[PDB]
């Protein structure tokens, strides 16, 4: 038992090694720098052989790393959330090998840069702001809870007045959320209101119409969209104080 | 042709992972 | 009076009558959010308004019932207060099916509608049988705090309702017949200054005004976003963090109780 | 009273007809305004070798003193009055900013603000490396399929200003119908996932960060007055 | 580690009958199938013959090594992680044997059964009369020979100040 | 009257981006293009300066950058980085900045009261 501890200490100095961590941060954002440049027709070829080296090379080290994260304990590995989706990235992009349907660029590309989040962490000044959107994330939730049952209301009782009139924006459910989604945003629902008002000869509804979204607009955009605001502020407060 | 961006690809690891193997045999000698 | 009415009680508070009820109504709020594809409610409208005339028979029965057992205490919460409101409503657009012909220029009048949606309103009540089955209170805490925000709220609301209105009406005195398409009637003054305290096309109105009228209203509309948009929104902002704030001391505070 | 005659100035200068009339005023002043504030900065550093370069302020002269030089070598020297001539011509708008040294209050402000960068900082790396992402994305789906919305996903000059056009939610929804026209069946759920995370979430945890980075800031200012 | 053995040997089964239907693709799965095998070869028994205070070593009927314990007392090493995180490791009377480390330490029955054991097995439970934290002395019998760790196993213990 | 001097900062900047956006955008506004929108808004130093506010109400600033590119001349990337940093700068931080101060005079007058109570 003596020795692998030892084995276990040079797998401790070199896996949380600044070095290395520097290098394999270097070679994550050589490779973005790739994808960018092949999101150009005429640069996707001349250098070609360039660009497919760079991506298998970060491949196979990438996957070194998670053999080399197995090999303390399977478990350990697994008890934590930040190996586990780097593994997620990694398998992903291995099974592109085998399987034919998956080596898709809109499916292998963006991957490789969600693969930078992990390695932004060490950058700390930067990790606190991550560690507190995910720390407030299950408020957010709530609130998230709190104006999705507060639409469906609304959507039923604005389908319920303007169906079998504008039925652009209010004949089902879905076209319903998607307007008062429109709305709640606060941007582009002045072109809505004037399918309302844009009629042969009407009064009645267009002040009813306008009536319900100026009450939505005002209990949903002025007060349940200015709450992201306020549980972020708690949490973050939360962060600080503990 | 295939068997040449594979192949780098293993080559270069390798490569590399025997200068990591070098720094611990290394580091052995110069503890004892 | 002490016997019957009695009676009527421990029927009408007894664990039975309130699942029946709430049976009812989330049969009744099934049956309402199955009407909002016209897919089924077209098929089925048939057996809806059989349902619906079945339903307002239930409700009958239970707000005579619920006002002869708690006399003017059922008036007194505001829950049935709700419940009485919306009976009202069923009651009134009921003789008033049967006071007109039922036919496309009925479908098609605005008020059959608006009496419609009144009817929606009773899923409301849902809501209720959530509170029992529960909602976890995963949003308990944002709701009381919500609650301890809202006097403020109002009253910075009305504050700057208040300066909508006053903008609203020297507007119209001022810009008729200088684009009339916008607010030619002093409602839609007060609509075009609502919706532009949102900041929807702000811009375009400016525009608009300065191609055939003329630009005076540049240094109104700069006022008036900087005092509302600027000043009133980030109060509410303010306050509600502030709030929060509280009940985030006040959490500390009682987890250190223990 | 240099500095502020300077700005007079230059707004009197958006004005062809008095750029006309009193010509002469103009070219005698500027040369006057650049010879004032070169022999402040020359005798400044005369005074001092080293701890000259220790003060904000003195870097940020010099730095004014370096973008007034710049465009009279460009229009001398170099000459063809280019393309970019009254670009760097109309930047020295930001010359005013020596007066920013005086007002105390203005300096006890730009610390208590300015003291909170590295979170600004941070929030700016962080939603750069979500749209990036996210141009990524809408770039392979509806930018090179060819079949679908060229010139607004068509290459990531393109998809940033999209993606930040849905970030500042202005004017989100004409993008999204003539990318929807195109019988994009996941464009929707694209547009509607980045409006959350980007607007509703993120930037409205920039207002929160920057609430507490401010108030913690500014409290400890007032209590060691007290 | 015949569990191992037990692992991969019905991996290669499943991997045995397949039809990839796939240019190339050699299956050659068969390199896992010596690695089954490898690990599975001879039981291990220990026996404590506390009668002399002894422990001998071996395994399938054959003596490997043997060491008196006239100074018994359960021991655990800490076996601390990269991450924010506590692990055991139990190493006992400064011998290496198999790790009888606290499985799912991060188990009250785990640690019941050896309760019993340590008291079936009659030598003292230090980690387990005070069972909190990294809290065991070794007691590292004068019979083993482990000087460089069995007097350097006194340094990691802590003396309580 | 806490927020005092940041008013003036914001001052300084509308005084900043508007005498600048005059320069930036002048073969725009002296443009022949038979069709165009925005033409207008850089004409002059007031409709530069109430172009930089609605700039800072983030409404239409995509669509008035467009018009600016629909002019052959007026390099992209002068008024691709005019834009977006007064955006960025002077939209998002400066907006947000009035937000933390008002926040933290509510978080005064809270200590204050509950000091005195
Ligand atoms: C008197 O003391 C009561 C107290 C228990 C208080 O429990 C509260 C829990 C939150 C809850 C259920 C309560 C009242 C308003 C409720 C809100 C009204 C809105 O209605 C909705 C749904 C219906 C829509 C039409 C409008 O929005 C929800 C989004 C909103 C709501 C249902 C969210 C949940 C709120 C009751 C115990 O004291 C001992
Ligand atoms: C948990 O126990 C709580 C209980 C006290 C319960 O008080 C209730 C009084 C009626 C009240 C205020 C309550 C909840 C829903 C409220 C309704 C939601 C609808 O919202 C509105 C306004 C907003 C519109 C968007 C929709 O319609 C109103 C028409 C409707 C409403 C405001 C009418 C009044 C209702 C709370 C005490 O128990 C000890
Ligand atoms: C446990 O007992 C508590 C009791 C005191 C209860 O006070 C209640 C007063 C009404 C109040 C503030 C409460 C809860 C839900 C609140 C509603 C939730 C909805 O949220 C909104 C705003 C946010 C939008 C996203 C959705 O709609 C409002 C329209 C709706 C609301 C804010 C109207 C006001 C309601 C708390 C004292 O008991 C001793
Ligand atoms: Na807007
Ligand atoms: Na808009």
């Amino acid at each position: 038992d003596v020795q692998e501890f030892i084995t276990q200490m040079y797998i401790k100095q070199l896996l949380r090694h600044p070095a290395f961590q520097l290098l394999l941060a270097f070679l994550l954002l050589s490779n973005a720098i790739t994808i960018a440049l092949r999101t150009n027709s005429y640069l996707g070829q001349k250098h070609y052989e360039l660009f497919s080296t760079i991506d298998d090379i970060v491949l196979t080290i990438l996957i070194c790393e998670v053999l080399l994260g197995w090999l303390n304990g399977f478990w350990i590995f697994w008890k934590d959330g930040w190996n586990i989706l780097n593994f997620a990235i990694v398998f992903i992009l291995f099974m592109g090998f085998f399987i034919k349907q998956l080596d898709m660029v809109a499916i292998t590309y963006p991957l490789r840069v969600l693969r930078l989040v992990h390695v932004c962490m060490a950058v700390e000044p930067l990790a606190r702001i991550i560690k507190v959107i995910l720390q407030s994330m299950p408020d957010l939730a709530n609130v998230m809870a709190l104006i999705l049952f507060f639409m469906l209301v609304f959507s039923v009782f604005g389908v319920t007045l303007f169906g079998a009139f504008v039925p652009k924006h209010f004949q089902n459910m879905g076209v319903a959320l998607y307007t008062l989604f429109i709305c709640i945003t606060q941007d582009g629902w002045l072109d809505i209101y004037t399918d309302f008002q844009m009629d042969e000869r009407e009064y009645a509804m267009e002040v009813g119409g306008a009536i319900y979204f100026a009450v939505f607009i005002t209990l949903g955009a002025f007060i349940g969209l200015n709450l992201f605001v306020v549980v972020v502020t708690t949490n973050l407060e939360q962060m600080m104080k503990t | 042709p295939f068997p040449g961006h594979a192949l780098i690809a293993v080559a270069t690891s390798v490569v590399l992972g025997v200068l990591i193997f070098i720094a611990f045999v290394f580091q052995l000698r110069n503890i004892h | 009076l002490l016997g019957l009415q009695q009676m009527i009680l421990s029927l009408t508070q007894s664990l039975g009558f309130e699942t029946f009820i709430f049976i009812v109504v989330c049969l009744n709020t099934v049956i309402l959010v199955a009407q909002t594809f016209t897919e089924l409610e077209i098929r089925g409208e048939w057996y809806f308004m059989v349902l619906d005339s079945i339903f307002l028979s239930i409700y009958v029965l239970e707000a005579v019932l619920k006002l002869i057992a708690l006399g003017l205490e059922y008036f007194y919460d505001p829950w049935n207060n709700l419940d009485f409101f919306i009976m009202v409503m069923a009651v009134l657009d009921f003789v008033l099916l049967q006071i007109n012909s039922l036919s496309y220029s009925f479908y098609n009048h605005s008020l059959f509608r608006i009496l419609k949606v009144f009817k929606s309103m009773r899923a409301l009540r849902a809501i209720r049988v959530l509170r029992r089955l529960s909602i976890l209170t995963s949003l308990h805490e944002v709701a009381g705090t919500l609650s301890g925000s809202l006097p403020s709220i109002t009253a910075i609301l009305t504050l700057m309702f208040t300066c909508l209105f006053l903008f609203s009406v020297v507007l119209r005195a001022l810009f008729q017949d200088s684009d009339p398409k916008r607010f030619q009637n002093i409602f839609t003054t007060l609509f075009t200054l609502f919706t532009m305290l949102t900041l929807d096309d702000w811009s375009l109105i400016y525009i608009d005004n300065r191609a055939q009228g003329a630009w005076y209203i540049i240094p109104i509309l700069m006022i008036y976003i900087v005092i509302q948009y600027f000043i009133f929104l980030n109060l509410v902002i303010a306050v509600l963090v502030d709030n929060f704030q509280m009940a985030l001391l006040k959490g500390l505070e009682k987890v250190k109780l223990e | 009273t240099t500095v502020t005659t300077n700005s007079f100035l230059l707004v009197l200068g958006t004005n062809y007809d008095i750029q006309f009339e009193f010509f002469r005023t103009f070219e005698v002043s500027e040369l006057f305004f650049v010879s004032v504030y070169v022999c402040e900065f020359l005798m400044k550093v005369y005074v001092d070798p080293i701890t000259y370069w220790k003060d904000g302020y003195n870097i940020l002269d010099v730095i004014i003193l370096i973008i007034l030089t710049i465009p009279y070598l460009l229009r001398k020297i170099k000459g063809n009055h280019s393309a970019y001539l009254h670009f760097a011509d109309g930047i020295q708008s930001l010359r005013i900013l020596k007066l920013i040294s005086y007002s105390r209050g203005i300096r006890t402000l730009i610390i208590a603000v300015g003291e909170t960068v590295y979170t600004v900082a941070s929030v700016l790396t962080l939603l750069f490396l979500l749209m990036f992402v996210f141009a990524i994305l809408g770039f392979c789906l509806f930018g090179v399929t060819d079949r679908g919305d060229l010139e607004n996903w068509g290459n990531l000059a393109s998809a940033f200003f999209t993606l930040f056009s849905l970030a500042t939610v202005d004017g989100w929804t004409d993008l999204q119908e003539e990318l929807d026209k195109r019988k994009f069946t996941v464009s929707r759920a694209f547009t509607i996932l980045f409006i959350l995370l980007a607007s509703f979430i993120f930037l409205n945890m920039f207002v929160g960060v920057m609430i507490m980075h401010t108030e913690d800031s500014m409290k400890k200012f007032e209590r060691d007055l007290t | 580690m015949l569990f191992i053995i037990c692992l991969v040997f019905i991996s290669c089964n499943v991997l045995r009958e397949v039809k990839y239907q796939e240019t190339w693709c050699f299956p050659a799965y068969g390199m896992v199938i010596g690695l089954w095998l490898m690990l599975s070869s001879p039981q291990r028994r220990l026996v404590l013959n506390h009668t002399r205070g002894m422990y001998h070593f071996s395994i399938q009927g054959r003596t490997v090594c043997q060491g008196p314990m006239h100074l018994v007392y359960v021991r655990l090493a800490l076996s601390s992680d990269a991450y924010g995180g506590r692990f055991f490791q139990l190493v006992l009377c400064g011998h290496k044997l198999e790790p009888l480390v606290l499985v799912q330490l991060s188990y009250e029955q785990m640690e019941f059964l050896g309760r019993h054991l340590a008291r079936k097995l009659n030598i003292n439970y230090f980690d387990y009369l005070a069972s909190s934290y990294r809290h065991v002395v070794r007691h590292w019998p004068l019979g083993a020979s482990f000087s460089p760790g069995i007097v350097q196993r006194k340094t990691q213990v802590y003396t309580k100040s | 009257k806490s927020m005092t001097f940041l008013l003036m900062l914001l001052l300084i900047f509308f005084y900043i981006f508007a005498v600048t956006g005059v320069y930036f955008f002048r073969e725009y506004s002296r443009s022949t293009i038979e069709g165009l929108e925005y033409n207008m808004f850089f004409s002059d130093l007031l409709n530069s300066l109430v172009t930089v506010f609605i700039l800072f109400t983030l409404d239409h600033w995509y669509a008035v950058l467009q018009d600016i590119w629909k002019v052959p001349e007026s390099s992209r990337v002068f008024s691709s980085i005019y834009v977006i940093l007064w955006l960025l700068l002077g939209s998002i931080i400066f907006r947000n900045i009035i937000v933390a101060m008002m926040v933290t005079n509510f978080q005064n007058i809270r200590s204050e009261l509950s000091e005195e109570m």
